[PDB]
């Protein structure tokens, strides 16, 4: 099963955005290094656009799940790796409880040694009173469940989960993620049974850093099979 | 042609709505003249951001080098255009170009002294290393030239560089002597990450030694709260475990996710590892940002062996 | 009993001509004083074995061409007039150990610079690339001279030790030749790093750099005694002063001494002699010709002591004192061909310095 020996050690991680929410046009580079064999992202990402018109924790989804670890014995139902050096396109429609939704698309391919994740981003219907333009989400994140599933149309998987997204008057924001991964190679991919992954996620800020920046260290891993 | 005479001219002379129109007109972007000077060159070493931002979106050769071998960063860097620079690099600019006289960009911003230009391409990766024709390094630029500050800076980039690359790589003899040039073993680049970090992680024992006794900060943290400690419980090493115990390495200290040594060595497999942390004072009690004992990781990545000596609490 | 002197027309010969006319009066020998056109390529064949003009007025660098068929004559004065003179501007018409003429003016380049812009000049090459900035800041730049001509360029290249031939005791030794020296080496890098570093431009040639500094475009310029009638012409409140120091040594631009030989075949030449010792070559003969047209700086310091006066004409004279003769030989020609094509190459980067200069050296038949 080759494709996954790409991903015994560690692999160099960049990223690279350009989307609009509202008009409010923005790009973000995101630099750092993954390893599949922990499922740990070792990340920061810098806004070259200057400020953020939204809050950096609504995109950390939209920031490689091919880096989730995978257990010995579901290494048949990883999809990600499967996929590679070819790649995978992944596309998202955030729906953001009571304010607006994100639409996006990305292609999470290898560019030489490294992997890279070109994203483009659409955002709209958000509420300037809302949460997001209000930059009232807190700088933090919550662990959560990505359940896999297969599309048998679409020769690719369905993935669909929540996201919690705290709130400092003490609420929540949810974000329902709706999204489609299809393989950009011609060849065989392993489309896998129905499971989930589980997410662990902090968010921190470097100190000798003066642009809007976001670090996040990130640890995924696969369940769901014996 | 003419309208590449035209663009040209339209770059030295600033006229930013001149060369809009000049672009719709589909003027060749890389036209260059005798001299090989393209738009992209001229508008660096005249200071004018706008224009380049416009040249960079029709695709100008950010590389493209005139018949001496300078590029647009060398201007950009030259004559203290700290804007164009940093667009410059932005768009993929060869940070260690060299001229027809191996001169980089480094070599000339420190002649002049620039330090926030010289910052900002030490951070993208400048060769301070690189020689010229006449064997000196921007550090001996910077002294004949009288920038004795940058030249301390220059020979601090060069050294940590160079340090984290020997650890990284496992030369013992390297990291020995680099100490007895300076180098400051607590040097951290802009990850965080010390010579300790990556000689725990890559499994050097012997280089994690040296460090250590040249005082190398064993509680270290990396952007994302990690410790040599950390790094080696994930990577399995185990006499480095033991050794930066030793010496004081925090058995409790958290990431940023508020995983501890413990947590993480129950996330990898290391039986061996999570006997000496507990020996050493581990609190297998301690949970994560999430609530989860090393314990709990144990069982969800299905390794009980782990999980029963953690039983044992 | 006939004088018939030759000297070119922007010279002041109507000048001349009163002294000539104020001779006529004191010895009965007519002088002529014409004018005619081409005298310098017709001279050497038409009075070889003819009648030709008893003195001639023209650059040393000829006479050298001349003195090599023998057609000028040796000319012996004593030591009590060799000491009115300034010692180097006998080297000028100095030959095989042999002097040739009388060295009447002195011209060489100097550092010309608007006080408007710019009321201190620098002293030494190195400040130019610093105060280029401070002036680009304001539209403007710094320096700007003709680059096509190793004329101009040559005082920096050879500040450093560079030199075309050798000069000892009246003799240049034709097969060692100073282009390639770490001297001209130094310097030439340089020019090229201010062209590299777009403080000038390669392209740049003598009427640009004149119309340049003349509008004020530029704050500096190098040029000769001859531009400052145009210069004044223009307006701008110029000055004069020492070309700056490069490496410590002071920049060596090539001297043209304007000097006057005797012709062999002339039956009056002992009188004629005198007319140029007693006559010419004072305070009342050279200010007459100095009304006509001006000489700038002049051999005989009575006479230049109150020129110095003047700063400009003063300035010329101390780069003089420190600028290199230029070698009346005729592998000059070849000299010149083999630096022009070697400064235009390194300049519009055609080649590197080094195999240029090295490529320049041997056109000039010199060994590295």
């Amino acid at each position: 099963s080759k494709g996954e020996e790409l991903f015994t050690g560690v692999v160099p991680i960049l990223v690279e955005l350009d989307g609009d929410v509202n008009g409010h046009k923005f790009s973000v580079s995101g630099e750092g290094e993954g390893d599949a064999t922990y499922g740990k992202l070792t990340l920061k990402f810098i806004c070259t656009t200057g400020k953020l018109p939204v809050p950096w924790p609504t995109l950390v989804t939209t920031f490689v799940q091919c880096f989730s670890r995978y257990p010995d014995h579901m290494k048949r139902h990883d999809f990600f790796k499967s996929a590679m050096p070819e790649g995978y396109v992944q596309e998202r429609t955030i729906f953001f409880k009571d304010d607006g939704n994100y639409k996006t698309r990305a292609e999470v391919k290898f560019e030489g040694d490294t992997l890279v994740n070109r994203i483009e981003l659409k955002g709209i219907d958000f509420k300037e009173d809302g949460n997001i333009l209000g930059h009232k989400l807190e700088y933090n994140y919550n662990s959560h469940n990505v359940y896999i599933m297969a599309d048998k149309q679409k020769n690719g998987i369905k993935v669909n989960f929540k996201i919690r997204h705290n709130i400092e008057d003490g609420s929540v924001q949810l974000a329902d993620h709706y999204q489609q991964n299809t393989p950009i190679g011609d060849g065989p991919v392993l489309l896998p049974d129905n499971h989930y992954l589980s997410t662990q996620s902090a968010l921190s800020k470097d100190p000798n850093e003066k642009r809007d920046h976001m670090v996040l260290l990130e640890f995924v891993t696969a369940a769901g099979i014996t | 042609s003419d309208l590449g005479k035209k663009l040209l001219e339209a770059a030295r002379a600033g006229q930013d709505d001149e060369v809009r129109i000049l672009m719709a007109n589909g003027a060749d972007v890389n036209a260059a003249d005798n001299t090989g000077t393209t738009p992209l060159h001229l508008a660096a070493y005249s200071g004018h951001l706008e224009i380049v931002e416009v040249l960079l979106k029709h695709g100008a050769d950010v590389d493209a080098s005139d018949v001496f071998g300078y590029t647009p960063l060398h201007l950009a860097a030259y004559w203290g255009h700290l804007e164009i620079v940093e667009v410059l690099l932005k768009n993929g600019a060869d940070v260690n170009a060299m001229d027809s006289d191996g001169m980089t960009p480094l070599h000339l911003a420190a002649k002049w002294g620039y330090l926030e230009i010289v910052e900002v391409l030490l951070k993208h990766g400048a060769d301070v290393n690189a020689q010229d024709k006449f064997g000196k390094t921007p550090y001996d630029l910077a002294t004949d030239n009288g920038n004795q500050w940058i030249a301390e800076l220059l020979k601090r980039a060069a050294l940590r560089r160079k340090l984290l690359e020997a650890a990284r790589a496992g030369h013992r003899d390297e990291v020995e002597d680099l100490i007895k040039n300076g180098a400051d073993v607590n040097a951290a680049d802009d990850v965080g990450v010390t010579p300790l970090h990556l000689a725990a992680q890559r499994g050097h024992l012997e280089i994690v030694e040296v460090l250590l006794k040249c005082g190398a900060d064993v509680n270290a943290a990396d952007l994302w709260g990690q410790t040599p400690l950390h790094l080696a419980a994930t990577a399995g090493h185990l006499e480095i475990v033991e050794v930066l115990l030793k010496n004081g390495a925090d058995v409790n200290a958290r990431d940023n996710i508020g995983h501890t040594p413990l947590h993480l060595a129950a996330w990898a497999g290391h039986l061996e590892i999570v006997e000496v942390l507990l020996k050493h004072g581990a609190d297998v009690n301690a949970q994560d940002k999430f609530g989860k004992t090393p314990f709990d990781l144990a069982i969800d990545n299905g390794n009980e062996d782990i999980a029963e000596v953690l039983q044992k609490a | 009993g006939n004088l018939v002197i030759w000297i070119n027309g922007d010279k002041g010969y109507n000048g001349l001509a009163e002294v000539g006319k104020k001779f006529e009066k004191d010895t009965g020998i007519k002088v002529t004083v014409e004018h005619p056109d081409k005298l310098e390529e017709k001279f050497p064949q038409v009075a070889a074995t003819g009648d030709g003009p008893d003195i001639i007025f023209w650059a040393h660098d000829r006479f050298g061409g001349y003195a090599q068929s023998g057609l000028l004559a040796e000319i012996t004065p004593d030591k009590a007039f060799q000491d009115k003179l300034y010692p180097f501007t006998w080297d000028a018409v100095r030959y095989n150990g042999k002097l040739i003429a009388y060295p009447i003016a002195v011209e060489a380049l100097s550092l010309i610079y608007n006080k408007d812009l710019l009321p201190n000049p620098p002293k030494t090459w190195e400040e130019i690339p610093a105060l280029d900035k401070e002036l680009k800041a304001k539209g403007k730049s710094a320096l700007m001279f003709n680059l096509q001509e190793p004329y101009f360029t040559w005082p920096l290249i050879a500040a450093d030790g560079g030199y075309a031939f050798k000069y000892e005791n009246g003799k240049y030794d034709i097969k060692d030749v100073g282009v390639d020296n770490a001297g001209a080496k130094a310097g030439l890098t340089f020019l090229v790093d201010l062209i590299k570093n777009k403080h000038m431009n390669a392209d740049t040639d003598y009427s640009i750099a004149e119309a340049a500094f003349n509008k004020g475009e530029t704050a500096m310029t190098i040029n000769g005694p001859w531009a400052w009638s145009n210069i004044d012409t223009s307006k701008v409140n110029y000055g004069v002063t020492v070309l700056p120091t490069f490496k410590g040594q002071p920049s060596k631009p090539f001297v043209g001494v304007l000097s006057a030989g005797i012709n062999a075949a002339s039956p009056n030449k002992e009188l004629a002699k005198e007319f140029l010792e007693n006559y010419l070559l004072t305070d009342e003969g050279l200010e007459a010709v100095n009304k006509d047209k001006p000489l700038g700086a002049v051999a005989l310091k009575s006479y230049e002591e109150e020129l110095a006066k003047d700063p400009r004409i003063a300035a010329t004279m101390e780069n003089a004192q420190k600028g290199e003769i230029m070698p009346n030989i005729p592998q000059m020609s070849a000299f010149w061909y083999a630096v022009r094509t070697a400064v235009i190459n390194a300049a519009s980067g055609r080649q590197t310095v080094d195999e240029a200069l090295k490529d320049a050296q041997t056109g000039s038949g010199g060994t590295p």
